[PDB]
């Protein structure tokens, strides 16, 4: 039987990898699935709607943002909280309008940050300016947005925080990986069983 | 003003000048060619039998080496409790005139020892003449200066390697057992405690490229107990090394120190605690017979 | 392949300092042009061993093929695009893999303990440093779905230095894996990593330290003679010998006594040593080798001698070892004195024959069985005279108790010794007896006989 | 202790006399002395390199003051009395702002790259001296002392548009001595562990030809 | 495969437990000292904890967290330092001069057997 030369330990290691790719495109598929459940179900939970501002304001207390300068230089600079608030489609009464969900996390407390631009008159100057541009929309067009009734019962978002191309890389390529492994092993197992009828012919 | 290189210099010029000047006096001695028993055996001879305890001399010599390795060893220990430079008056400190004069007669064991050496070039290279070269030029130096900087002084931990030799030289040290268990306990201990020196030295004085400003104050006893917590694997982490120097010895000793404590604490442990359990002997009662049975006991 | 290797991982470790991916000048920048002349010489070995090699496809998935792979095509792009990637940068520490194999074809590495020394340090090292760039582009990369926010900013060395507490099990905490593929790397890396370090350091420290600490060779000394001890060396052999030789009852001999033994002496013996350190000397040898007996000086020994194993097994295996011992040493010098001790006489016999065994010059063959059945033989004309002829050669002391007992007298007695001297023309012309009844105690002296050379109690005539 | 105290069920010519061994050991150390020079050469060097390069980028310039301010804001500094016993006093905040040699524009003045680090949002921090009567004292000295240096004379100032982009320095916090001996010492070590080798086979050689002479 | 199956299903169900147990907190504590610990990071713990490695970022906090580490250490460590050795040493046990002899054509080749040395 053994009439193969020495190719067969080139072609049982061609098996091996094979294999391994078709495991590592499996297990990686798994890995990806059980880090992107929670984010993918937060962000399906929650829903686009329409919305109008019913007002904005500021409270008059100021907060901390962190402004920064090389290797590793940092300090803080105030900035002036506004509060902005929305009409909502699902509950149909007040939420507090949030631009993103790292905004609502880094001041749950408050609707905008500043990129922290060193000098606090900067920072109001810059609030200032978004403030103006936000308290004039006044049903001028009715701006999507989106909410979540069970974990954003009254906090609204401008954004998805949730990038599709970056989910679809990190389940594509797994995949990729697990059709090259069949194909390596389909091509070696072909080449195999020719090179027997091959022998045979002869 | 600052003077540690000064401690320094003196160790190295010290090492490196006498083993370039054995080798010149060698290269010489043979060039020499080129252009073409006695009373040093006797002497060499006596320094031998002085630096071996063959003689009442001897033993003393050998006695009050195995005293002030310990007593400059306790020194250093003092010393590691102050600043890391200072001045401090000669005429006026008693722990500085008791160093001077330890170092005094580590010099003349030292002369006596390299009278008696038979391979100068060996001798200059054996560890504890290293370690005097290291240890002995600094207190010069220092009382010269009457300033002291606590530089290089750990390497005294050193001198404990040599006990086994000189009890094995006093006739106290027979059985192999016992021989085995103080080389170890000696090793252990002046390796523990010089490491820790060296670390402590490092940890205190920081990293020149961040200018000395990352430096972590850190007493001699917290770095023995660092080391003890990393050799054991155990690594609290409430204390470690931060300065790039210290992480950088840090992974070395990790190295040797973990295989050093692994194979050494067992091999210790199972030395001491080799005890019969059924010695003695019986003890006769009045009025009561006893019987002695032998042979095929189980 | 060699040199370039370490400079591929010393440009590796310049670049680890900057940016992750960053813009830089081809035309102006001295390390990626140093980089490319580099992977192009790896393209040409690489080349080579691919014409080289017998199954295209065994060769294609060797590992250093698969290091080139994802080494070299990446220095290509880069110098394409005038911009760099620090990306899997860090496998060019798995060229450290082939350091044995090349210098094994050099002809540098012949013995099994070196190269099994050199296979594990670089094994070691370049599983260290690749798991350390690994981790190091992990960490400072964050988690996909954090949004690459949770990213920790760790130095190439910080990362070394923490894959180095993790493998020796320390675990400080002071640093850490915090992102979740970090961590991921930090799980599968301690199975591996704990295994490979808990075998390899241990076999390490091993292999380094296997020095001969009794090597180097005896230097003689100017008007000083020294004596060269073989054969059956062991702790109470020596320590008998040594107590003999060195007696306070001899005159003031300054023989230097050599040992030479093919067995490393145990603690004991050591401190036996040491406890004669200016009078003994051992060396690690074969007295079977010419080597070993240049070594210890034999052409220059005032003489040999050669102990033997009186319990020994077999006593024909032991007389033929001391055979091949004294025909060994007469073969590098036939003028050298050697003392042996023969446990028989038939072989005894057979020793004699040696073309430079010379009696007449001083070669003794102290022959067990026959001196012990000649004493026992000299007790039957006088039942006593083996102790009486024992007792004379043994160097004793005097030793006095208070105690009255036959023992006082037995060592009274044991106190003196056999010697040979010459004497004083002061005698020279009298009868034998009469000089001894001169010596006997107004010297203190008694004569058994006098050098027709060697004669046992002289007659009154002579 | 690691892996069970390492257990698992026990898983795992010659004419020359004795002076050949010291130079055996001789040549050992010059060699290591080679390796301790060169690997020490390579540790300092990946040390410095970041340090260097963060120096040689900022650029020598010729600077004036545009103007001499406080922000009417106040800061910790820390003060000390001996072992440990710190506590914190409060300083106020001056800026200034300079004229610039690369960028032509508004930059602010910081003392030293530690004075921009420890408060990149101000000019200068008085040495921490008790009670905060003596840190306004000190901060009102330096202010009055910089706000007349008008065009006085242009002193020379230490930049870099790369990563100070708006910052400028009055010092360089690089020692070039600090570094020159970082460098130096290693390479006397090589030297050293050369000659030793050098003069170990110089006598070596030479004993065989005295002995051959004989 | 015993040893592996052995080793992941220990891992895997003492996570669990450890996880249970850490977040839902003491009951004498009132259950308010629970620590919001996540399987895989419970699954993290457990593997720094059998190889000794002891990072501290992670560790339990609860009475009975602790008094379930306690227990764990005598026996998961054991298992690890005996399992990881023996497993490793099943694993990788190839033979490196396998394989066959190519012949080339127009080139003789001599087979050499018996006392090799
Ligand atoms: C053979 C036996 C070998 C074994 C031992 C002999 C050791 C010889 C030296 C002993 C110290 C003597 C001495 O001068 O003490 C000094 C005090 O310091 C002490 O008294 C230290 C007491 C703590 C235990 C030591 C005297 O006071 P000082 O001059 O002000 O101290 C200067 C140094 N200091 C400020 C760092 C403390
Ligand atoms: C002062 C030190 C005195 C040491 C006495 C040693 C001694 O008597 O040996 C005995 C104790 O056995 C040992 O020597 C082992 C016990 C540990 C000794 C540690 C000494 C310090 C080592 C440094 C630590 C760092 C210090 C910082 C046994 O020795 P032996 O060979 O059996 O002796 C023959 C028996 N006979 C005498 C009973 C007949
Ligand atoms: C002859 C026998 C001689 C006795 C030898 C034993 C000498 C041991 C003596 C230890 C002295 C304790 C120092 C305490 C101290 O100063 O506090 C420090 C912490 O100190 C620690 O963390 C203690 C760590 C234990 C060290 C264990 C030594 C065992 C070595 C055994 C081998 C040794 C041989 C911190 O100090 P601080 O307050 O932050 O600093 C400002 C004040
Ligand atoms: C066979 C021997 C094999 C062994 C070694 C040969 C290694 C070859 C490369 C050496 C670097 C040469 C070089 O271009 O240096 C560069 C500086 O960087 C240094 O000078 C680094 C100095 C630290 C030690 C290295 C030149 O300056 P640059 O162009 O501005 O540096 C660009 C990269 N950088 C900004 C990240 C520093
Ligand atoms: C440049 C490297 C030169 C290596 C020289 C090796 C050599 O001479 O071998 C000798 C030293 O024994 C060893 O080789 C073991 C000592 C460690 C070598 C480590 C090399 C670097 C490994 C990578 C580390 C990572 C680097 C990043 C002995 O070899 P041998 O087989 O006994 O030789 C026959 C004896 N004869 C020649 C005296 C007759
Ligand atoms: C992304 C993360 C990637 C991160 C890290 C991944 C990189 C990890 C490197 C894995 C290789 C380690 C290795 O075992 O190399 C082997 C090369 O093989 C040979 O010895 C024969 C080849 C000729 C050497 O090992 P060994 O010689 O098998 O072992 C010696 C003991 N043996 C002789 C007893 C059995
Ligand atoms: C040919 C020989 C070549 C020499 C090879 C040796 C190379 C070693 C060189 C180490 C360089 C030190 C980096 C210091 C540093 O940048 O600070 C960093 C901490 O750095 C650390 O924590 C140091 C950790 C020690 C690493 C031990 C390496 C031993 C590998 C031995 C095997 C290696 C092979 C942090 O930096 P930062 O300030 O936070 O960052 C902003 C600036
Ligand atoms: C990476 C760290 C690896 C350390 C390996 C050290 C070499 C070990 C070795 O046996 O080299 C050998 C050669 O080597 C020499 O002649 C020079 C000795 C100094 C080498 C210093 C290496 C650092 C050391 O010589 P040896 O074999 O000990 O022979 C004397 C006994
Ligand atoms: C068929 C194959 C099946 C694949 C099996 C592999 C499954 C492994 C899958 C791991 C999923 C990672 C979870 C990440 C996560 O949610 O973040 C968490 C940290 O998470 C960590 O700390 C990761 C720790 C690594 C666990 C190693 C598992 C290896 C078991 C190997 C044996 C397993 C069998 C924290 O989350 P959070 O953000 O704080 O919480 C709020 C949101
Ligand atoms: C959970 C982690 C457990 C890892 C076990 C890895 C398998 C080990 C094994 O011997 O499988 C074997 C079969 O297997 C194959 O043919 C495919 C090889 C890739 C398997 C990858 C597993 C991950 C690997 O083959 P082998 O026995 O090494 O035969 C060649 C020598
Ligand atoms: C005889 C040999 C072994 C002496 C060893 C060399 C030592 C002692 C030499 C080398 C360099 C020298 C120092 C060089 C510079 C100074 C600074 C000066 O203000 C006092 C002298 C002093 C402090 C010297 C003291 C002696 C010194 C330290
Ligand atoms: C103490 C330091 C500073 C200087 C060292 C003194 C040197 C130069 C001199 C003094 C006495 C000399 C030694 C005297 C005797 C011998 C024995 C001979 O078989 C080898 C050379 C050797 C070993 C000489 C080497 C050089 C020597 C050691
Ligand atoms: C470098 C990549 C891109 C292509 C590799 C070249 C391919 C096309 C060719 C060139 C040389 C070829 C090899 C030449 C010789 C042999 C030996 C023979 O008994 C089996 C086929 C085998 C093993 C060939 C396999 C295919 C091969 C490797
Ligand atoms: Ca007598
Ligand atoms: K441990
Ligand atoms: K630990
Ligand atoms: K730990
Ligand atoms: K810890
Ligand atoms: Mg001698």
């Amino acid at each position: 039987r053994k009439t193969v030369t020495a190719l067969k330990a080139g072609e049982d290691k061609s098996i091996r990898l094979g294999l391994f790719l078709i495991i590592s495109g499996v297990v990686s598929l798994f890995i990806f699935g059980f880090c992107w459940l929670s984010p993918a179900l937060q962000d399906l939970q929650a829903t686009e709607a329409n919305c109008t501002v019913l007002s904005v304001q500021q409270i008059g207390e100021v907060f901390e943002c962190t402004f920064t300068c090389g290797a590793d230089c940092r300090g803080t600079s105030q900035y002036p909280c506004v509060q902005v608030y929305v009409n909502n489609s699902e509950s149909n009464s007040r939420a507090l309008l949030h631009s993103d969900e790292h905004q609502l996390l880094t001041n749950p407390k408050c609707s905008y940050i500043p990129p922290c631009k060193r000098e606090n008159q900067k920072n109001l100057e810059s609030v200032m300016n978004w403030q103006q541009y936000w308290k004039d929309e006044i049903g001028s067009q009715p701006f999507t947005c989106y909410f979540n009734q069970h974990q954003r019962p009254d906090d609204v978002l401008l954004h998805r925080t949730h990038d599709e191309i970056v989910l679809l890389h990190c389940f594509l390529w797994p995949l990729v990986t697990f059709v090259v492994g069949v194909l390596i092993v389909v091509l070696t197992i072909c080449a195999k069983s020719l090179a027997v009828k091959a022998e045979a012919m002869k | 003003q600052r003077m540690w290189w000064a401690f320094l210099a003196s160790s190295m010029v010290t090492f490196f000048g006498g083993l370039f000047i054995i080798l010149l006096w060698r290269t010489l001695k043979y060039l020499w060619t080129v252009c073409c028993v006695g009373w040093m055996t006797s002497v060499k001879d006596w320094a031998g039998v002085m630096i071996s305890a063959q003689t009442l001399t001897g033993r003393v010599l050998v006695v009050l080496v195995f005293a002030l390795s310990i007593g400059a060893l306790v020194i250093y220990f003092i010393d590691s409790s102050n600043p890391i430079e200072s001045c401090q008056n000669f005429y006026k400190d008693f722990t500085l005139q008791i160093d001077m004069a330890f170092n005094v007669f580590f010099l003349l064991y030292f002369g006596l020892r390299f009278i008696a050496a038979n391979d100068k070039l060996w001798f200059w290279l054996e560890v504890n003449s290293v370690v005097d070269f290291f240890t002995v030029p600094p207190v010069f130096v220092s009382v010269y200066l009457n300033r002291s900087w606590l530089g290089l002084r750990f390497l005294r931990a050193l001198r404990l390697i040599q006990f086994s030799e000189i009890l094995q030289f006093l006739n106290i040290l027979k059985t192999s057992n016992s021989i085995k268990l103080v080389n170890l306990l000696s090793i252990f201990i002046s390796t523990w405690l010089t490491a820790a020196g060296f670390i402590h030295l490092v940890e205190n004085s920081g990293d020149p490229w961040e200018n000395f400003q990352n430096n972590q104050a850190l007493t001699y006893w917290e770095c023995v107990y660092l080391l003890m917590v990393t050799m054991s694997t155990v690594g609290y982490g409430d204390v470690y090394a931060k300065t790039t120097l210290g992480r950088l010895f840090m992974v070395f000793f990790i190295l040797g120190g973990l295989a050093m404590f692994a194979s050494y604490v067992p091999e210790i442990i199972e030395l001491i605690g080799n005890r019969k359990k059924y010695g003695g002997s019986y003890s006769a009662v009045s009025g009561r017979k006893h019987i002695v049975v032998c042979g095929h006991i189980t | 392949v060699f040199a370039l290797s370490i400079g591929a991982l010393v440009i590796y470790f310049i670049d680890s300092s900057n940016p992750i991916e960053s813009c830089q000048n081809f035309y102006k920048d001295f390390t990626l042009q140093i980089d490319m002349a580099f992977n192009v010489f790896f393209l040409l070995y690489f080349g080579l061993r691919f014409i080289a090699a017998n199954d295209k496809l065994w060769f294609w998935l060797e590992v250093n093929s698969v290091v080139d792979f994802f080494t070299v095509p990446p220095v290509f792009v880069s110098v394409y695009l005038n911009r760099s990637w620090l990306g899997l940068r860090f496998l060019r520490a798995l060229r450290l893999i082939q350091f044995s194999e090349i210098l094994q074809f050099l002809n540098i590495l012949k013995t099994s303990n070196s190269i099994k020394l050199v296979n594990l340090l670089s094994i070691f090292i370049s599983t260290w440093l690749t798991a350390a760039g690994f981790i190091h582009l992990v960490e400072n990369s964050g988690d996909p779905w954090e949004n690459f926010q949770n990213n920790q900013a760790l130095t190439y060395w910080e990362c070394v230095y923490l894959l180095m507490v993790t493998m020796s099990t320390v675990g400080y905490g002071d640093v850490y894996a915090k992102t979740t593929l970090g961590r991921l790397f930090m799980v599968f890396f301690i199975l591996g990593g704990l295994a490979m370090f808990a075998s390899y350091v241990p076999e390490i420290i091993e292999l380094i330290g296997n020095r001969k600490k009794y090597g180097g060779s005896y230097s003689a000394v100017s008007g000083r003679k020294h004596i060269v001890v073989c054969g059956h060396i062991t702790l109470e052999s020596v320590s008998n010998f040594l107590k003999d030789f060195l007696h306070k009852d001899r005159d003031d001999v300054n023989v230097e006594i050599v040992f030479l033994h093919n067995i490393s002496p145990n603690l004991e013996l050591e401190a036996l040593f040491k406890r004669h350190f200016t009078q003994v000397e051992f060396y690690q040898g074969s007295v079977l080798n010419p080597h070993d007996l240049a070594r210890v000086k034999i052409e220059s020994a005032d003489a040999c001698l050669i102990l033997a194993n009186k319990y020994c097994a077999d006593p024909d295996a032991e007389d033929a070892s001391n055979i091949m011992r004294v025909i060994s040493i007469k073969n590098y010098h036939p003028k050298i004195r050697i003392i042996t001790q023969m446990l028989q006489y038939h072989n005894k016999a057979h020793l004699l024959n040696i073309p430079s065994w010379n009696w007449k010059e001083g070669d003794d063959a102290i022959c067990l069985a026959e001196l012990k059945l000649g004493f026992i033989a000299q007790s039957c004309l006088a039942q006593g005279l083996s102790t009486m002829l024992a007792n004379l050669f043994s160097m004793r002391s005097f030793i006095k108790i208070e105690e009255d007992t036959w023992q006082k007298y037995y060592l009274e007695g044991v106190s003196n010794e056999m010697y040979t001297e010459y004497l004083s023309s002061a005698f020279v012309g009298l009868s034998f007896p009469t000089v001894c009844e001169l010596c006997f105690v107004k010297l203190k002296l008694l004569m058994i006989a006098i050098e027709s050379r060697i004669l046992i109690n002289p007659g009154n005539h002579l």
